[PDB]
RNA sequence: GCCCAGACAGCCAGGAUGUUGGCUUAGAAGCAGCCAUCAUUUAAAGAAAGCGUAAUAGCUCACUGGUCGAGUCGGCCUGC
């Protein structure tokens, strides 16, 4: 009851096994990789197959585990706003896509649940810095 | 001196010292390493006694029971607690509110016939 | 104690502290006799910047994050702020409080599982 | 150049979040190489100057707070 851990990263909705990458990790902390897989690609079946949502999961107190699929928007749509598949190896030199001022506040506000910054103008000047360092132009 | 004597040494100070202190908490190493104590000494109740404004009870007058009611409604203290905070006039009626609230609290108290001050 | 030593002592003392003094002097001597020290104590430059103790963090214990939260709300300091001001036990929590304040600040931290002293 | 309105160095504790940045690569996730090097929380924290791993991990530095309270640091020349 006292033995508990906590840690988890982003995972592609549908992928899990084999061991690498998700194998020894979160596999020697108490929970096995045997199940947990179908307990992942069975709860996230109604959204976008290509949506790396970082579901938060604890570890155990007995043997089992837990699951809490949270919420992409964010990170996503940003890569799919200026060619996600075809990107510039050396960004800054050239461009890959474009975005208007409207679609600058759009992705904004829809992620404030992770960006604690007063005023909306401060919210705009955050994804404008994260705007691009891998393709796409400001204006 | 122990850090548990300096923090207080400050509180002891007044607008004069705090300013003389902050004016003695800068240039030596620039406003940079000074901002620490500057932004810490700034929040000195006074300018907020939002902009921590409290309420002091100079006197309740002849309408003690009247002043008690106002206190029992603002602080929410019991009958015995309220009267004990009005008779000896321990001042500090309530602190932490804003300028508007305190200005309002003072008003409500004055209406009851009590003399209030705002540090 | 030498008069000069007393003067330096008072300068090292504090408001509420000298208040416990002027109050003790007022209770011992009287509002008339203690009026001398009362009118001399207040001028701790004066207007009262506000109010004396301190809130040193002897140890955050195992609940570091817990102690952090309390400090973040008391000093208004952000996350990374209380971080160090709680880990290495820099002590310096917030300077510019009195009994009901410092005593409360201590209580707030103690609740978070932090050992705090009041000197 | 930094110096007694608590720094420059010690000691204590941080040194983070998206991100294992993109590309490349069997693998490289601060730290082979190729280009960028912005943003976040905010007292500080370079998408990171070194050691280290097969790749991670781990250990330091930069920067800041507390304490320490004083000479310290980079640099040029000359004698043996």
């Amino acid at each position: 009851k006292k033995v508990q851990a906590y840690v988890k990263l982003q995972v592609a909705a549908g992928m899990a096994n084999p061991s690498p990458p998700v194998g020894p990790a979160l596999g020697q902390q108490g929970v096995n990789i045997m199940e947990f897989c179908k307990a992942f690609n069975a709860k996230t079946d109604s959204i976008e197959k290509g949506l790396p949502i970082p579901v938060v999961i604890t570890v155990y107190a007995d043997r089992s585990f837990t699951f809490v699929t949270k919420t992409p928007p964010a990170a996503v749509l940003l890569k799919k706003a200026a060619g996600i598949k075809s990107g510039s190896g050396k960004p800054n030199k050239d461009k890959v896509g474009k975005i208007s001022r409207a679609q600058l506040q759009e992705i904004a506000q829809t992620k404030a649940a992770d960006m604690t910054g007063a005023d909306i103008e401060a919210m705009t000047r955050s994804i404008e810095g994260t705007a691009r360092s891998m393709g796409l132009v400001v204006e | 001196i122990t850090k548990d004597q300096i923090i207080e040494a400050v509180a002891a100070m007044s607008v004069m010292d705090v300013v003389e202190l902050i004016s003695a908490m800068e240039e030596k190493f620039g406003v940079s390493a000074a901002a620490a104590v500057a932004v810490a000494a700034g929040p000195v109740e006074a300018a907020e006694e939002k902009t921590e404004f409290d309420v002091i009870l100079k006197a309740a007058g002849a309408n003690k029971v009247a002043v008690i009611k106002a206190v029992r409604g603002a602080t929410g203290l019991g009958l015995k607690e309220a009267k004990d905070l009005v008779e000896s006039a321990p001042a500090a009626l309530k602190e932490g509110v804003s300028k508007d609230d305190a200005e309002a609290l003072k008003k409500a108290l004055e209406e009851a016939g009590a003399e209030v001050e705002v540090k």
